[PDB]
Parts: structure tokens; sequence; C-alpha cells
């Protein structure tokens, strides 16, 4: 009887509120129940009109923006219309009591003024309203009104006209005292503890032990610290339920099993939605304090506390190896069946996919996610619903869409739930609300267990005949309208689940979804936040322990222990995971971010991008010293061979005289160039995946600031490294430099990044829009044009993603949800065919799809989805841009021949220097794949032909360089 | 000869490259065939299980499911085909001389993985069946290479088949089973009431040796040939289901076809994955590194094998004993994520 | 069971690019793993030999010596340790990942003043160490897990060409004619042993099993497990030791020559004992079978290689987590490698 919310401890405050609430009703007059939350106005209300054979409840919650409509919905299906007009309940012995809780939420207009209260007003005092289509007079002639709310000190609470609360009794209701919550408590335990005779001593200091911590989390967390410390007594009853759910899906228990579950169920009532570290120490200190006190046991902590059903038949606590085990093979089923994603498993979300199991698993538990973005939390309820036999649904709100689409997809999620019976989790993103309207139609769905106005008039009887129909199909033996309505509600409560991502709970939007009445007093708050350093710390070591990393002398640093967020140092790979920590960190302080959450995904990327440009960079430098060793063995052999022992050979032994010495200068070079490549490969994954937003400044400092970590961990690198150098390749860049790129470093360094970004679709921030026309004449005639602007954008994306052409979307500030699925990557794949979810059918993708996102609006609206997802790249003109427009355009309008005649010339320089390298490369190849005597004297030949060349066409530089002296004045100027 | 029940350890370990898909029996030597996530196919000999007889890698993809068929004429050889995550269906050939695996033909025709086969001869006349995630079910000819027939039974797509000759049930994800009469291809009876993606189902054949689910009920039953079947799931249950008699191609009874739970087994700790009959006993494994030994009689676990693996245990066989062509051999072999087989003897 | 006799006829042929030097079995799988001199490691299916299961271009130069170990950790998924010596100066430690049939570089162990000649992997109840031996007159010691030395002593004046491990106890073979047994934790050596006039090229111990040399004598040799070994030179002999018992950290004294074998017509590269049987290779194109209690020549096995042939490998028979399959493989310079199975 505990699961049962009609049970209600008499106390005397509790008999004595509902005997004047019963009496104050029985006088025909309006009630206005005030206290702080959890007091029990709805407790007492209930309780006083349970027992009535003469009165009916209607729950109406008021949300911030609540109209009359919503109360005449809510009404419509209660009442008559009757003209002896006459708004007559549908009983004819019953009266009807309209509850109207959170009165105070509904806002004021522009003038000072509530809708709702003055339609309250008009309710008790003129007995009735006007009705707005056909302009007549309706009579209220048997519905009470009685309403609660909060004091007005509480924030979010408004003043109440006088006019209005003249006519409505009030009473108010305080908290109970520590000595009545002790013995209500008490009770309770008694009632669960039945289920355990053994233990039966036990119940009171476990109540005294629950009211105890309550308190002083009460003392301590209150709402000055964060919006969201809002303590009742309701979470003592939700901890009671905890206990016993726990107890009776539970095996055999002991006193150390009893503690430790009442711990659990404290830490998952109590500290699951503080946000700081320092607030769950204090936590954790309460609990050894108030178990010490109370309760005379293992360690107590967040993580230590397990307890799970996912491995056993009962609900026990289970260690954390075969829990990792086990979770890591259902994951891999997953990815396999449902949606492929590469992500690691950690502690943290090992916990956080326990506390969402153990919420899922009640009866109307409903879940607000809070954390920073790419944390996890729509994949973990995903995976979680599938372990649960949940069916997924997210509702595909996106631009250009209105109420009309939300309320078909909510009733649709109904009407699966109730009619169909299929158990549903429902993920509602903070971008999905795009309007207040959204989230007063979900705060009124999780406040009652449905929504009224989406089922009225002729839909409201076609549901009676769907629900009529489907009663019959299971023999239900009912008939009334009552009860099919209470097995409507009945039903959705039971089969529907609402899970709550919110990515920046600072945001106002995600603050009213917070603040929201229904959804604080009915949602799970889990503060997951960001990823605390052990989380990152085990996740780098868990996806950096797959590659060659340790292939030189490392001397251990001798640092602090504050200063080491992994285990001590033993090893390269534990200083790259805390070099990347830390410069995850010193990135997150320095932009400033102040008291948001910070979302680990450039992290998980940078880690990305470092494993693979590591392992292709240790296979490059371990081919080509096998290819140089080879080679000058070949060549010694060749010279013994010829000592030992005809004239064209002998040539070609003397002309290979500089091959050789610079063959032995890189096996010299060799071991320098291993021992800084994981320093190299370090700081080009920083740039690949951290520089794309910043200017050349900040990348600077944020370089000198990866520079002195990457020192300080006895990590070695190149002094004098460059990202073109080192990324950028010569055909790459003279590619570029044909399509039309700028001769800027910077812009080179931007089109290296935006072309290296194959896992996430990189966003291109150019107000030129210059880079449109350069990545159209990178492809050629399959580059296509599309806008988030214009319609049937989806059709054209959707035929060019069948095609594989290559899509530039512009106006990438006016992002449309519809291709949230190609934005994260979330294929699936059928064989050879890899197929993705656009709008409402899937469609194959060719494997030749790219996507690029412009945008030419600096400064404008990326939502944190976009934001948190793409490798966005801005696109600024600095001084040097500045400088080399201003010289090109001087020499152009100067003298035409001769910029001609300099750009053709560095042109074909760095034609024949790539030629070169080319040819370099082709004699390697050709020495190692041992008519190839004359072979290598034609290419001995074409080399010295090609540096003679450059030899004469170095004759006219200094002419070039007085000319860009003498004209360094004016592009200073102009810059 | 029939109630023999494996011994505490197993007879022998036999290491497989990767994680260990499905394993099958040769119904006549004492070889035993173990399929491979990374798509390769071994055969192990029973007494000398250090290295492999043949094995070769045709798919491309894992292998999901495989079975072997003793050929017997009126007027002689092992044919083995093997399912794969590759769309694919490979038919291979036995031959008994040199211990080689010869391939014969590749079957295609699937729009997705393919996930359970199953052989049998007709009047010297061999069928291959398949399902896959293309939600259809198809059964094949092994001797003209072509397909006989296609349809689909069911609204998610069909894990896996058992066929009695020409009735086929087919267990799919959508938490449903379907008996439908192939030669006329249309269903005949659902099964519903687990909750979670069958696994694998089987035909329960009738004995003569008494067990309690393996007898006719009534004369009409008894004329039909099939009476009850056996699910696993997801929901770690074990569910034996009933089936009702159609009007007799048969023709659905409207008010008689949906099947009835005659027995549900419970106790296992995670998802039953694979499921054996032996006489009395109902042979079972999960992913609780456990394998159970259900009494069809009582409905009770008499043995349990707990941590036969460090990991998940995927597949497992024993000899047919319905059929008189092959002699029901005491001998078990169980196949496992841990990338190791285990065969248990006498 | 251990008294398998190879056939007469090679049954697998097995090409690769350069010279094979070191082939080590894998002890669960049958997978031949074959080192060349130009530095690539070969992974080669037994039942596929024209394509390698895997392959990677390890070290940039010739590799000289290799060894593998399959971990069994009491709490931590098990997996194949593979390391290979070359002339690098360095060594590689890898393992196989057999879910997706590839090499996975660990860690590298570096130190080592010139190239690593030998190698040598055993598995304490929950550390692994690795040894090695080089032209710089020293022996080294690594740890698995950590990657730093532990232990670094010189044996020999000479260069040491091949060590062997056994618990606490280190045997060194090197240019010159002598073996030493040293003692790992303390760096003491204990014993000595002349008699050969060749550079020695391949030692290692003997192991009891449960025989003329597999059978402790008194309860004194039972407690230590220590009576002979094995080793062999460029002298186209080899030759069993007896072990002196040292007083016993152990404080040292010479090597008893209780037999003598010859039949060997050039250099002797490797020494692989099966039970009662013994099997070596030389460059004379032959591998020769030597029985243990008759220390006389069974069979031989002519003209495999056209070239010298380079190692053996044989799967531990003392080992309780190893198998003692019936197979054996064998590298030569001819770029061939055979294989005897059943
Ligand atoms: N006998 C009792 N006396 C006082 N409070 C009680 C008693 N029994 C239960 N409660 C508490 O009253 C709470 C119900 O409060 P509720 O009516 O939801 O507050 P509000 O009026 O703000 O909605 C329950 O969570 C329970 O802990
Ligand atoms: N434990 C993890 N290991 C590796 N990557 C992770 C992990 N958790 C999340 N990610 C990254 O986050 C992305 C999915 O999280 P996401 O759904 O973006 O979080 P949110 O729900 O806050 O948007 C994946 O692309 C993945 O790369």
């Amino acid at each position: 009887e505990v699961m049962r919310p009609d049970i209600v401890i008499p106390t005397i405050d509790t008999i004595k509120h509902e005997k004047i609430f019963y009496d104050l009703l029985n006088s025909k007059r309006g009630i206005i129940l005030c206290g702080p939350p959890g007091s029990g106005k709805t407790m007492i209300m209930n309780n006083a009109l349970r027992n009535s054979s003469l009165y009916d409840v209607v729950g109406i919650n008021f949300s911030k923006d609540t109209t009359t409509e919503h109360i005449l919905s809510a009404l419509h299906r209660h009442t008559n219309y009757v003209t002896t007009l006459t708004l007559l309940p549908k009983s004819d012995i019953k009266n009807l009591v309209l509850f109207c809780d959170e009165i105070n939420l509904p806002k004021l207009d522009k003038y000072g003024s509530q809708n709702v209260v003055l339609f309250l007003r008009q309710l008790m005092e003129k007995q009735g309203f006007w009705k707005t289509p056909e302009n007549k007079w309706v009579t209220i002639e048997r519905i009470h009104i009685v309403g609660a709310c909060n004091p007005p000190t509480d924030p979010g609470r408004i003043p109440m006209s006088e006019r209005f609360t003249r006519h409505a009794a009030i009473l108010y209701l305080g908290y109970p005292s520590g000595k009545s919550l002790s013995q209500i408590y008490e009770i309770y335990y008694k009632a669960i503890f039945k289920l355990v005779p053994e233990f039966r001593s036990y119940t009171e200091p476990f109540a005294r032990a629950s009211v105890h911590l309550y308190n002083e989390c009460k003392a301590r967390y209150s709402t000055g610290l964060q919006s969201h410390y809002l303590f009742s007594p309701r979470e003592l009853t939700r901890l009671v339920r905890g206990v016993y759910t726990a107890i009776n899906t539970g095996p055999r228990q002991t006193l150390r099993s009893l503690i430790r579950l009442w711990a659990y169920e404290a830490w998952r009532i109590f500290a699951d939605r503080l946000v700081g570290v320092k607030e769950k120490n204090s936590f954790e200190q309460l609990l050894y304090e108030t178990v010490d006190k109370y309760l005379p046991l293992g360690n107590i902590s967040s993580t230590s506390l397990l307890f799970s059903g996912l491995l056993s038949l009962d609900f026990k606590e289970v260690n954390k190896t075969d829990l990792v085990n086990f979770i890591e093979e259902r994951f891999k089923t997953f990815c396999d069946e449902e949606l492929e994603v590469p992500m690691v498993i950690h502690e943290s979300m090992v916990d956080h996919i326990l506390r969402i199991d153990r919420a899922l698993k009640q009866v109307q538990g409903h879940m607000m996610l809070i954390g920073a973005s790419r944390t996890g939390k729509t994949i973990l309820t995903r995976f979680v619903a599938w372990l649960n036999g949940l069916k997924i649904v997210q509702p595909k709100i996106h631009r250009h869409s209105n109420l009309s689409d939300f309320d078909m997809i909510l009733k649709k999620a109904i009407s699966d739930c109730s009619l169909k019976e299929s158990r549903t989790c429902l993920i509602i993103d903070e971008s999905n609300i795009l309007e207040t309207a959204f989230l007063e139609r979900m705060n009124t769905l999780l406040a009652n267990a449905d929504i009224p106005d989406l089922f009225q008039g002729e839909e409201y009887d076609k549901l009676l005949n769907n629900l009529r129909n489907k009663t019959r199909s299971l023999g239900l033996l009912l008939d009334t309208e009552q009860e099919l309505y209470d097995w409507f509600v009945g039903e959705i409560a039971k089969n529907l689940h609402v899970v709550f991502t919110i990515c920046d709970p600072t945001n106002n939007k995600s603050s009213a979804m917070i603040s929201s009445p229904a959804l604080f007093n009915r949602c799970i708050i889990n503060w997951m936040g960001d990823w605390d350093t052990k989380t990152m710390s085990q996740v780098a070591n868990n996806m950096v322990d797959v590659v060659p990393m340790e292939f030189t002398d490392f001397i251990v640093p001798e640092v602090n222990k504050e200063l080491v967020f992994t285990e001590p140092i033993q090893t390269i790979r534990d200083a790259v995971v805390n070099i990347l920590i830390h410069f995850d960190r010193n990135f997150y302080q320095k932009m400033k971010v102040g008291v948001n959450p910070r979302s680990p995904g450039y992290f998980i990327d940078g880690l990305r991008a470092l494993v693979k440009l590591v392992t292709a960079k240790y296979q490059d430098l371990q081919e080509n010293q096998r290819f140089v060793n080879v080679g000058l063995e070949k060549l010694n052999e060749s010279v013994l061979k010829v000592n030992e022992l005809l004239d064209r050979s002998i040539s070609l032994v003397k002309s290979l005289t500089f091959e050789k010495e610079r063959w032995l200068n890189t096996t010299k070079q060799f071991s320098k160039t291993s021992q800084e490549l994981i320093g190299n490969c370090i700081i080009s994954s920083i740039y690949e995946t951290y520089f794309g937003h910043l200017n050349e400044r900040e990348r600077g400092d944020m370089l000198v600031i990866l520079k002195r970590l990457l020192g300080k961990f006895a990590v070695k690198y190149d002094v004098n490294y460059r990202f073109i150098d080192y990324l950028v390749t010569l055909d790459e860049k003279m590619k570029w430099l044909e399509c039309g790129l700028d001769k800027n470093d910077y812009f080179l360094e931007n089109m290296s990044i935006v072309m290296n970004s194959q896992d996430a679709v990189p966003f291109l921030l150019d107000p030129s829009s210059h880079m449109i026309t350069v990545i159209s004449n990178y492809y050629g005639n399959k580059t296509v044009l599309l806008s988030f602007l214009e319609e049937g954008f989806v059709k054209r994306l959707e035929n060019a993603v069948r095609f594989g052409s290559v899509v530039i979307i512009q106006d990438g500030e006016f992002f449309d949800p519809i291709i949230s699925r190609l934005i994260s990557r979330e294929f699936n794949h059928a064989g050879n065919r890899v197929t993705v979810e656009i709008g409402d059918h899937e469609v194959d993708v060719s494997g030749d799809f790219k996507l690029f996102i412009h945008s030419c609006d600096p400064s404008g609206d990326i939502p944190i989805f976009l934001r948190s997802r793409v490798r966005l790249v801005h696109f600024v003109t600095n001084k040097e841009s500045i400088e080399t427009r201003i010289f090109d355009i001087t020499l152009t309008e100067e003298n035409a021949e001769m910029q001609r005649k300099r750009e053709d010339l560095i042109k074909l320089n760095t034609e024949y220097r790539l030629k070169l390298k080319n040819l370099e490369k082709r004699l390697l190849e050709e020495l190692n794949n041992s008519e190839l005597m004359v072979t290598l004297n034609n290419l001995k030949k074409e080399a010295m032909n090609i540096e003679k060349k450059l030899s004469e066409s170095e004759e006219f530089f200094p002419q070039f360089d007085n000319l860009v002296e003498e004209y360094s004045i004016i592009g200073k100027h102009s810059v | 000869v029939l109630k023999w029940i494996p011994r505490n350890l197993p007879s022998c370990l036999i290491n497989v490259e990767s994680s260990v898909t499905s394993v099958k029996l040769h119904p006549n030597l004492p070889i035993v065939f173990v399929a491979t996530d990374h798509g390769k196919l071994y055969a192990f000999d029973l007494f000398n299980y250090t290295i492999p007889l043949a094995s070769l890698q045709s798919h491309t993809k894992a292998i999901t499911s495989m079975d072997v068929l003793f050929t017997n004429y009126t007027n002689n050889y092992l044919v083995i085909v093997t399912a794969s995550k590759d769309l694919q269906i490979h038919v291979f050939k036995w031959v008994s001389e040199e211990c080689k695996f010869q391939q014969i033909r590749s079957l295609l025709g699937h729009e997705h993985i393919v996930s359970a086969v199953k052989i049998w001869q007709k009047n010297n006349d061999v069928h291959i069946a398949s399902c896959s995630r293309d939600q259809t079910v198809k059964i094949w000819d092994f001797h003209n290479g072509w397909s006989l027939k296609t349809f689909q039974p069911h609204s998610q797509w069909v894990r896996s088949i058992d066929v009695l000759g020409d009735y086929i049930i087919s267990g799919s994800h959508d938490t449903t089973l379907r008996l439908t009469h192939w030669p006329s291809g249309n269903g005949l009876s659902v099964g519903t009431g687990h909750e979670f993606p069958i696994e694998k189902v089987k035909f329960i054949h009738f004995i003569e040796d008494e067990i309690r689910f393996r007898t006719p009920s009534t004369d009409r039953y008894k004329n039909w040939g099939m009476q009850y079947c056996v699910s696993a799931s997801r929901d770690r249950t074990i569910k034996i289901w009933e089936i009702p008699l159609p009007t007799l191609a048969p023709i659905p009874n409207p008010t008689d076809s949906n099947f009835r739970c005659v027995l549900t087994l419970k106790g296992h700790l995670s998802w039953v994955r694979d499921i054996s009959i032996r006489g009395q006993y109902l042979f079972s494994c999960a992913d609780d590194k456990s394998v159970r030994c259900w009494d069809l009689n009582t409905g009770q676990c008499l043995h349990v094998w707990e941590k036969l693996h460090t990991g998940f245990v995927n597949c497992l066989d024993l000899d047919v004993d319905f059929d008189s062509n092959v002699t029901p051999r005491q001998m078990m072999v169980t196949g496992g994520l841990d990338c190791k087989s285990n065969v248990f003897m006498r």
C-alpha cells in the first residue's frame, strides 16, 4: 500500500485541516490553500473528498502561460451545456470541485492583470461567464472553485488581486514538525519492513535517520545555491517508495544490505540534483555522520553503490567489472541492431545507466537529464529504453513547424500508449520546444495523465469509439464514461515515460522548463553536468590504449599530485591523457565559460583525431625508414659488387652521391623525428578540433599554453612545428590554390581543417561567401548549392544523398533539425547499403555524399546541437590578407604584365618543385622494386634539368621583394 | 541412452579465433563443425581437438547460423549450408576421403542480413529454408539453385525458423510467433505472450519411448503431425506453446488463430539464446554464462552449468532423437562469445 | 600424444619476401608468425597459406629473434603477447587481436646499445617480464606492464648470443665458448661451463616431466627443480650439461657434460625438445631428430630448403595452459617455411 498515492497518515494537523476544509467547502465558498510546496494541500483535499460520495475532483495545473480555454477544455468532458445556458456537471447526484493548482503561476499582462484569476473571480462572484463564440451568458450551477498556491514571497510567484481573494477563504499549511515527520515515516518504515520481519526493531532509527538527512539537506542545500534545490516531504515519500521497491524486488536482506540500500536510495533521491562536487562531498559526509549517529558497512560513495537488476532476477548490489562487461556486450548488440555509435563505456556512464534504468522501471517515472552537450544523454536514454523493452519516440520538430505538428505527435504517442499498449519513452530536447505553448502542453501532460484539449468534440467522440472497441477487445466489463476514461489515464500513466534532455540550463527557455511546476514535481532531476576529470581520464585511456604510442624513451616527470588526474605516471600514454585533459580545462577556462556547462565533445574529437593521425604518421614513418634503410643497403651491396668485380653502372653509382647523403641524413634524423612524433600528433589534433573558431592571436596564446603543458609532462615536440608544414602537402596546397584560395597561412590552415574533417561536417563562417565558389570549383559540376530558407530543400537533399553529390547548405544560422541524423552521423548499415533517416522516410547514402554548412553572418544563432556536433571554422580577413589583396590590386592596375608573369612564374616554380618531389619518390620506389640503368639516367637528367630551371627562375625574386617593400606602406595603411 | 546428463566438466576445450556463433554435430562421424564471428568455418575432430581438419574464409562478414544434413536416397553425403551477415547462404560439401570443405555454390536473394537456415530432404528432394532481416522467410532448392516461395509473415524482421515437413514457424523481433503453411504461403496461427524479441524457436517433435509434451493429445493432432512449439526470448524465459488445429492446404480457424502458453519456464538471468530438446529434458543456454537443463515433465532446472564460459554463451545442439536415420549419440557441444567451444561426452 | 613422429613429406609451403629468421607458433590457434630479414612481420593462417592473415613492417632492419606468450591473469582479459628482437637497437611488444586478425603494437623497450639477439617471455602469478641480450655484452630484463628496465648486468666478456629464463635463473650463451647460470633478482652468477670450441648459438633449459633427463635424481634436486640443460654451437655438436647445486639469494661450480651428440654436417641453429625427442637443424639443409635416452639420431629430413635452415618451434609440453599440439614449423634462407601437422 506504499505505492498507492491515496494513503494518508491521520495526524492531528491532518484531520484538523481535512475537517475545516470540508466544512468550508460545504458552505459553498471558494477555498485557497496556501503554503510551501510539499505541505500537503492536495493531500488533505484528496483525503477529504475521497470519502464523500457527492463531490468530484477536477485537476488543473496552471503554468506560466495558461488561458481560460484550457480551463474550459478541462471541464467539457466533466460538464454539460443544458439550456434550462447552464454549465451543469454530467453527474446528477455529485457536485464538481474545480481544483486549480498553482494559481500564483499565470503571469501578468503588460498592464498587470491575470486572465485566469479574473475568470475565477467571475466564476465564484457572478456564478457564470460569457461564452466567446455566440456571445451568450452561461450560469454555473454545481461547480465549486478550490485553489492551491504558494506564498508570493517565493520566486516565480506574483501578487494576486484582492478582488479575487475576497471571495475565497484562505487556509495556510506549513511544514509538519520534525517529530511529526519522524512519526509519519516511522509508520511508512513499519509498513515497508513488514517484508523483512527480522529487522522489525530498526523501523524507528531508519525514519529518524531519513528525516534528519532531509532536515540537514534542506538547511545546507537551499534555493540560494541553485534554483532547483527545492526539498519537500515528497522527497522522503520518494525515498520510502524507492526503499520499498528495492526491498520487494531484492534478495533476503541483512543489516549492511539494508543500510546500503537506504543510502543508495538517499543518493538517488536527494543528491542526484547536486551540481558541485563539493556539495557531493558534503552529502557523502552527511550520510556518513547520519548512519553513524542513528544506525550503529562499506564505503558509501556514489560510485560504490551500484544496485541493479540487469544481472539477476533481483535488485541487488553488483560488482563494477561484471557490470561493465555486461553493459559492453549489450551496447555492442545495441550498436549492431538499432544505431551504430562508437562510444566508450566508463564508470560514470555505468552509474547514469543504472539510475536511468531505476527511473524508467517505476510507474509514472519521468526523468529530466541536465548536462552539457555531447555527454551521452539521448543515446543512454535510448539504450536503457531498449534494455527495458520500451519503444523510443523522438518528435521530429523542425523549423517551419507549428502547434499542429507537436499536437499530432503527442496524440499519436498517447494513442500508441493507450490503444496499442506500446510502452513508449519520449525524448524531448530543449530544442523541440519552439514556443511556450509546447511547454504548457507537456506540463499538462505530466501533471495529469493526458492532455484534455487534444480530445474535444468529434475527436473526443472518436476517441471514445476507439477506446470502447479496445475495451471490448480485452473483455473488460465497463460501460460508463468515467470508468473508461480512468482506464485511459491509467494506461497512459503505466505505459508512457517522458525524458527531458536539457543542454544549457542557464538558458531562459530551459530555466522555464526546469522551474515549471509540474515538470519539477514529477520528473526525477539528474544533473549530470560536464565530465569530471576521472571520467575524461578513463575514456581517454580507453580510446588511446589501442595505438602505437610507446616507441621511444620516456623519463617520468616529477610533478605535483594535484596536477595529475590519472593513475601515477609510468608511461607515455598517461602523460598524453593528462596533457589533453589539462589543455581541455585550460581552454574551457580561458574561453570565459563562467558557470555554463562545458561540452566534452572537443575532447572526444581531439582524441579521435589524435588516434587516426598518430596511426597514419607512425605507419608512414616506419615505411619511410624501411625504404631508406633497404635503399642504403642495396647501394652498399651494389658498391661492394662493383668493387669486387660497365660504364653506365659506374656513372649511375657516382651520380647518387647527393641521394646517398640525404638518405644518411634521414637515417640520422629518424631517432629525433620518432621522439617528437607524439607531440606533433597531439598539437595537430588540437589544431584540427579546437582552433577552428579562433583568430591568430587566440590560436597563438592557446598554442603557447599547449606547448608549456606538453613540455611540463616531459613530452617532446618539434620546436619549429607548423600546421602547414605538417598536415598540408604540396598536392593539396596546389589543388587549393588552383581552386581559388587566398595566399594566407590562416586561410590555408582553415582549408586544411575543413578538408580533414571526415567524421563531423564542417561549418563555414565566411562573410564574403568566397568559399562557396571555392568548394564548387573543388568538386566541379557535382557540387550542389542548397539553402535552409528555400522550399523543397528536403527533397533536393534526399536526391543528392541518393545520387551521392557534394552538398553545400547556405544560411547555417537557420538550422533545420530534420538533418540531425546527418550531422550526428547516426547511419544504419544494411550489408553494403548505408541508410539514414531524413524527415519521415529513410534514404540510401551513396558513400560519396559530403556535407558542408555555410553561414555568412557572424555572431549568428547556432544551436548547441549543431555547435557541438560540427567542426566550426571562422573565415575572417586578417592583416596579411589585406596586404596581399591590396598589393595584387595595385600591381594589376600598375603593371598587369608584370603581375601575370610573376604569378605564372610562382605557379611554374611550385609545379616543378612538386614534380621534383614526385620524381624522388618514384626513384626510391623503382630502386626498391629491384633497361633500369637508362631509366635512372633519364630520371637523373630530368632532376638536373628541373634544378637548372629553378636556378634560372630564381633570378627575378629581388625585383618582387623591392616591389613589396615599396607597397608595404599602402598595405599597412589599408589595413 | 536417452536420460544421459552431461558431467560437471567439459570433455574438451576447443579454441577458436573469435566469438563462436554456431556449432553443429556431424550425424555420422565424430567430428564437430564450428562457425566463427570472423566469418571462418572450422571443423574439429572429436578426439584430436588441438588442430582443425578444414577451415576456410568464405564470408566477408559474420556467420549467423548453419546446419548440416546427412542425405539418404532410395535410388549419400553431408551438405553444409551457412548463413551470414553478407546477405548470402554458402552451401558446402563434406568429403570424407580427405576431410576438406568443398564449396558447392552461393545462394542469393535476400535484401538484408540472413539469420537462420534449415535443410531437410523430402522424397529424394532437398530444400533449404532461410529467414532474413528483410522480413522475408524463404525456402530454396539446393539442386536447382533457384528460389521456390517467398512471403512476409511478420511486421518486424524474423530471427529464427524451424521446419516440420511443409510447416514452418518463424519467430521475429516483434515479440510474436506465427505458423505458416509453406506450400500455400499463408499464415495459420499467432503466438502472443512474449514481451521481448524471440531468440530461437523450434518445434517439439514427437517421440516413442512417458514424456508429457512430446506425445499427441488427440487423434486429430496425431494425424496432423504437430502439436507444440518451444520458443526462447530475451525475457529470460522459455515458453512452451500449443498449436491450434486449422481447418483441414490448411485453412486457419478464425476463432482458433491464436496460440496458448502451455508452460512458461523461468530462471535464467539474461537473454535465453539457444534451446534444444533431448528426451524429457530441455537443454538451454543464455547470456548468464550458464547452461540449464529443464525437465519437461516438472518444469524444473535439474542441473546448472554455472560459469561454463567467462562470456556469453551463444549456441548449442544435441543429436536429433526423433529421426531414425541419425543415431542419438550422447555428445553435446556448446559454443560462446569466449572464443571457446566446450564439448560434453559420456 | 607425446610420442608423435613427424611425417616424411612437408605439408604446408609458406612463401615470404625475404629470408625467414624466427618462427613462433600460436599456443592456442593454428596460426604461424613469420619474421623476415626485411623486418616485415607475417601472420599466416595454416589452412589459407596463399595470403597472410596480417602483415606489418614491424622493424626497419632484420629481425633477430622472437617469442610469444599467452597471459593467464587471475583477475582482466587474457591476450597473446608477441615480442620481436631486431637490429634496430629496439624491442617491439605486440598483441594479436584475433577478433579482427591484426597486429596491435602495445609498447617498445628501449635501452640496448647494440643489436638485440634474443628474447624470452615468462609469466608469474600476475607479473609478466621480458628478457633480452645483445652485442653490448649485457642481459637486460624489462617489465611488460611498466616498460622500464629492472636489471642490467654483464655476464660475459664477449657478447651474448642467446639466453633462456627459468624463473629467477638466467643462462647465457655467447660468442665466447662458455656459458653461465646467473641468478635474476640478485644479478650474481652461479656456475659456468666450457667445452665447446666455437661460438654458442642457442642455449635453453630442460624442464622436468612427471625419462633419462626429465626425471629428478634426489630430493635436493627436486626442491631446486633443475638438473640438466641443453646447448649447442658451431661445433656441430649438441651437449647436455649437469647443473651443480649452488650454496643456497643463492651463493655460487662447473658444468658436467653428461652427453654429446655428433652427426651434424654444419653449424646448428636451433634446439627443441619434445618429450623423449630432441629436434635441431643446421646449415646443412637438414633437420636431425635425436632421442633423449639413447642419444643417437632416429630420422633425418634432407633437402627441405636450398639455403640454410634458420629456426624451429615446437609447442611447450610442460605447461598446464599450453596444449602440446602435434606440430612444428621451420624457417629457411630460401624465403620458405615448412609446417608439419599430425
Ligand atoms: N499524515 C501526514 N501528515 C503530513 N504530511 C504527510 C502525511 N502523509 C503524507 N504526507 C506528505 O505529504 C506529501 C503530499 O504533498 P502534496 O499534497 O503533493 O503537496 P502540495 O500540496 O504542495 O502539492 C507527501 O509527499 C507526503 O510525504
Ligand atoms: N562515453 C563516451 N565515450 C566516447 N564518446 C562519447 C561518450 N559519451 C558521449 N560521447 C560522444 O557524444 C556523442 C553523443 O552524445 P550526444 O547525444 O551528443 O549528447 P547530448 O545528448 O548531450 O547531445 C557521440 O558522438 C560520442 O562521440
